[PDB]
């Protein structure tokens, strides 16, 4: 069962991030 | 640098770690090709030979122009097996071309001490 | 043409609901990496650059539970196009300047799914690894290369490297026939080296290559000490009348700078002395100096001459000979 946590972790990571745009973005420096 | 004489295939069985395979080489039976060798070094070496003699025929006492011939001839020698060198990979082998040019150079060598001797 | 239907079926089961992301046995006992290998040829040894380029056949066996299968009495051995889905060691290779897998004809690499699980994974590598070079004992050196197999990311508790056969691992190394060396001896040491994130595991094949001095006696140290015995034949000449003598003297300097300038193309340019250029330079001083002992000799009688030379004579084969024994007697050992 501690692989389906973590495969699952791992797969809503990369959701909603668009990784064309760094991090913060017109709000703070890198 | 070489003629092929000549094709010849086989197959067998190689036994490797992986387990069992068969291996198809073909062979090429390649000639050696020696005119350009023989032109390029075995020619001038074999005349840097004829050059010792010529200092051997050489006669009377005159010590500087024995000394001249024998010394000077050592250095055409010298700069030949250089060339020779190129071609032969670092292979430990006794190389005939190397067993050639070595029969020169201990023959220039036992030429000088000949004089050096009867001087 | 049954049994092409159920291999068909099967390794679709397997290849089906299949992460690589996740290694074997995730949250688990640290998987067995064993490894194998077997040098094809070692193809040179380039010491200017302090590395050595071999070609082996890497392979690496491992257990992949998921990766099971009992109905087909068999070992599948699928097309190598398949490793890209299947889970992989992250081996590297730390002391690896460049190396690429071969691709012709297709990519060297294979993959066979034996019916337990056990994944026989292998490529054929060729690897240009770096080997540091105390070049000074060279020629008569015993230079010690390795190679330094060793996981990237994961630490010990996850992945465990081991030599499947004690030493039947390594295979094929006798029939090497190195151009310039010999290969004495071959060893393979499993460690477990500690960095500052965790314990990594580490394999480390190592050849103790020893310089092949049959090659390089006739090509190097034979023409040096062949124009020193020249040198020698300077004295026997004359003093009443000698130059002659300042002639065949001066040419043999000229000569050791020619075999100097050709030597030093193969060679590095570490700073000391190794054991051929201080060899070189010292018949060089050894040749100055019977050109000193001219100028000396010539000198005084111009300016008991009889012993002068004679003892020159005596002196100079004597000390020649004790500066090669000298010389041999601490390179040799
Ligand atoms: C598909 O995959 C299977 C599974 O990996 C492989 O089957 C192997 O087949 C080889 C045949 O050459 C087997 O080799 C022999 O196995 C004997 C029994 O091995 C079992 O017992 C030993 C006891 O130590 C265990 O270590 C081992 O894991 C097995 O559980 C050995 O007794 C043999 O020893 C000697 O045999 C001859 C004798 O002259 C020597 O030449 C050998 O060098 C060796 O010293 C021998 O090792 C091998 O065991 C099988 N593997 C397994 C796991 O059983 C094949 O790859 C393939 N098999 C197919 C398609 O049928
Ligand atoms: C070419 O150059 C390489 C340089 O990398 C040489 O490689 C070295 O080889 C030596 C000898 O094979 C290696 O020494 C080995 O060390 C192991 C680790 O020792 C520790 O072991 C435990 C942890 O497992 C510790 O608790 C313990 O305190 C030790 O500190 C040993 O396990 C090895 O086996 C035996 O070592 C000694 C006896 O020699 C005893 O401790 C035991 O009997 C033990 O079983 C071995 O000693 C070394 O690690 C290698 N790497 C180096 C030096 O970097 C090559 O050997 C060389 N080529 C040739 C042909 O020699």
């Amino acid at each position: 069962d501690n692989t389906t946590v973590f495969t699952r972790i791992l797969d809503r990571l990369l959701d909603g991030y668009d990784n064309r745009l760094r991090p913060g973005l017109g709000e703070r420096v890198t | 640098q070489f003629s092929f004489v000549g094709l010849r295939n086989t197959t067998e069985v190689v036994k490797t770690t992986s387990g069992d395979y068969v291996v198809m080489s073909v062979y090429f039976d390649l000639s050696r090709r020696m005119g350009y060798f023989t032109i390029q070094t075995y020619i001038p070496c074999t005349l840097i030979v004829v050059l010792s003699w010529v200092s051997f025929w050489i006669n009377k006492d005159a010590v500087p122009a024995r000394t001249s011939l024998g010394i000077t001839t050592v250095l055409t020698m010298t700069t030949l097996s250089t060339i020779a060198r190129k071609s032969l990979p670092k292979v430990s082998y006794v190389t005939a071309m190397d067993l050639f040019v070595s029969v020169c150079f201990i023959f220039v060598f036992s030429a000088l001490v000949e004089y050096g001797t009867l001087h | 043409p049954s049994n092409m239907s159920l291999v068909k079926e099967t390794v679709d089961r397997l290849l089906k609901g299949y992460d690589i992301r996740l290694r074997p046995d995730f949250g688990g006992p640290p998987v067995a990496v064993g490894m194998n290998i077997d040098i094809a040829s070692i193809d040179m040894v380039s010491e200017v650059n302090m590395d050595y380029t071999l070609t082996m056949y890497f392979q690496q066996a491992w257990r992949d539970k998921r990766l099971s299968y009992n109905v087909i009495p068999l070992n599948l051995t699928l097309d190598n196009r398949v490793a890209d889905q299947l889970w992989v060691p992250d081996t590297y290779f730390l002391n690896d300047k460049k190396s690429f897998v071969h691709g012709v004809t297709v990519k060297n690499r294979m993959i066979r799914l034996h019916p337990d699980g056990t994944v026989l994974y292998g490529l054929r590598i060729t690897t240009t690894a770096a080997c540091m070079m105390d070049l000074r004992r060279y020629p008569l050196d015993e230079q010690n290369c390795t190679l330094e197999i060793e996981s990237y990311g994961y630490t010990t508790d996850d992945i465990e490297f081991y030599w499947r056969g004690d030493d039947n691992a390594v295979t094929g190394v006798t029939k090497i026939e190195l151009p310039q060396f010999s290969i004495v001896d071959y060893k393979l040491i499993t460690k477990k080296v500690v960095f500052s994130t965790g314990s990594y595991p580490r394999l480390s094949l190592s050849f103790k290559l020893k310089r092949n001095i049959g090659y390089f006696i006739l090509q190097t140290y034979m023409p040096s000490i062949l124009i020193t015995i020249l040198s020698w034949v300077s004295f026997w000449i004359n003093y009443d009348a000698s130059a002659a003598r300042v002639a065949l003297g001066i040419t043999t300097v000229l000569t050791m700078t020619t075999i100097n300038t050709h030597l030093r193309e193969t060679l590095p340019k570490i700073p000391y002395v190794k054991a051929i250029d201080m060899y070189l330079m010292g018949c060089f001083v050894f040749v100055f100096m019977a050109l000193l002992e001219y100028a000396l000799v010539n000198y005084i009688f111009f300016g008991d001459v009889n012993a002068i030379d004679r003892w020159s004579r005596i002196f100079f084969p004597v000390v020649f000979s004790f500066f090669n024994i000298v010389y041999w007697l601490y390179y040799v050992n």
